C-alpha cells in the first residue's frame, strides 16, 4: 500500500497470504474468516484476459505473517486450499464485479497470537460504519509506489494503512468504468492532504473496520482494483462483502464448516 | 482490471 | 470470538494507529 506505516505483531490475524507455490511467489492477502475457510478477491485467481486461472493445486496458503520475506517458523500457518469457489456472476470481462472467492482451507487451521478471524458485517454493522468519511484499514504487502520494484519495491513487512470512505457521487466519477453498488470507494482525497493506497498484489486483502458497537474488528471490503496506485484524482474500489454476505454464507453451508 | 495499471504487469 | 486481536483487544490493547479510526466516526473535533 502507497504511504503506509509497517504493523505491528499481532496487529491484524486474518491477513493470509496468497502464495503461489511456483514460481515460488505471491499473488494476494486473503482473510480469515474461519478455523477453515479463506476468501478473496476475484480477480486474484481466475483472469483469462491475462490467462489468469488457478486451482488449489496451483497455489498455497500462509498465516501469521510479520515479515513477507523469511519463514516465519513458529508463527505463521501454511494450508492447501481444499476447493475454491469463484461467485457464480463474477466480472472479470466488465468492471471486476463481484470481486469475490473463498477457499475451504482444505485442512483446519488452529488459531494463535497472529491469527485470528474477521467478522462478516450484519446489516447494523453493514449500516453504522459503511459510509462517507467514516475511515476503515487495509493491510498489506504490496507494492509501495505506483509500479515498478527492498527499495520502492515491496516492504519486508506488512504495511497498515487507513481510509475514508469516498462520496459515491464523487466515486463514479474519478473513473470512467460501470462501478456497482457491489463496489466501495476508499481513499483520502485531493486537498484532504494526506496519502495512502492499496498498490500491486495487495489486492484480495481486508478491508476491516472496527465497530464501535463490540469493539470487535469486522470486515467491509476485499481489495479489488484502482488506477495505479496514490494519484491526486481516484480512490481504489473494493467489495461490499456484504451484498454479497448472501453467498460467502451460502456456499460455506454447503460444503464446509 | 487490478491496482497494477488492459495490460498485464510490470 | 472473532473481530478479536488476541493480543490487542483479547487484552486491554490498542494498536497505535485504531485511535485515528475511532474518531472519524464522531468526527475527532
Amino acid at each position: 500500500i502507497v504511504e503506509g506505516s509497517d504493523a505491528e505483531i499481532g496487529m491484524s490475524p486474518w491477513q493470509v497470504m496468497l502464495f503461489r507455490k511456483s514460481p515460488q511467489e505471491l499473488l494476494c492477502g486473503a482473510s480469515l474468516i474461519s478455523d477453515r475457510w479463506v476468501l478473496t478477491a476475484a480477480h486474484c485467481l481466475l483472469y483469462p484476459p491475462w490467462d489468469k486461472n488457478f486451482t488449489e493445486n496451483d497455489l498455497l496458503v500462509r498465516i501469521g505473517k510479520h515479515s513477507r520475506t523469511r519463514y516465519e517458523r513458529n508463527i505463521e500457518k501454511i494450508s492447501m486450499l481444499e476447493k475454491i469457489y469463484i461467485h457464480p456472476r463474477y466480472n472479470w470481462r466488465e468492471n471486476l464485479d463481484r470481486d469475490i472467492a473463498l477457499m475451504k482451507l482444505k485442512k483446519p487451521v488452529a488459531f494463535s497470537d497472529y491469527i485470528h478471524p474477521v467478522c462478516l458485517p450484519d446489516r447494523e454493522t453493514a449500516a453504522s460504519l459503511l459510509q462517507a468519511g467514516y475511515k476503515g484499514r487495509v493491510t498489506g504487502w504490496g507494492n509501495l509506489k505506483e509500479t515498478w520494484t527492498v527499495g520502492k519495491g515491496q516492504p519486508s513487512v506488512l504495511q497498515v494503512v487507513n481510509l475514508p470512505i469516498v462520496e459515491r457521487p464523487v466515486c463514479k466519477d474519478s473513473t470512467r468504468i460501470r462501478i456497482t453498488d457491489n463496489m466501495f470507494c476508499a481513499g483520502y482525497k485531493p486537498d484532504e492532504g494526506k496519502r495512502g493506497d492499496a498498490c500491486e498484489g495487495d489486492s484480495g486483502g481486508p478491508f476491516v473496520m472496527k465497530s464501535p458497537f463490540n469493539n470487535r474488528w469486522y470486515q467491509m471490503g476485499i481489495v479489488s482494483w484502482g488506477e495505479g496506485c496514490d494519484r491526486d484524482g481516484k480512490y481504489g474500489f473494493y467489495t461490499h462483502v456484504f451484498r454479497l454476505k448472501k453467498w460467502i454464507q451460502k456456499v460455506i453451508d454447503q460444503f464446509g464448516e | 482490471l487490478d491496482p497494477r495499471p488492459k495490460y498485464e504487469p510490470f | 470470538d472473532c473481530g478479536l486481536r488476541p493480543l490487542f483487544e483479547k487484552k486491554s490493547l490498542e494498536d497505535k494507529t485504531e485511535r485515528e479510526l475511532l474518531e472519524s466516526y464522531i468526527d475527532g473535533r
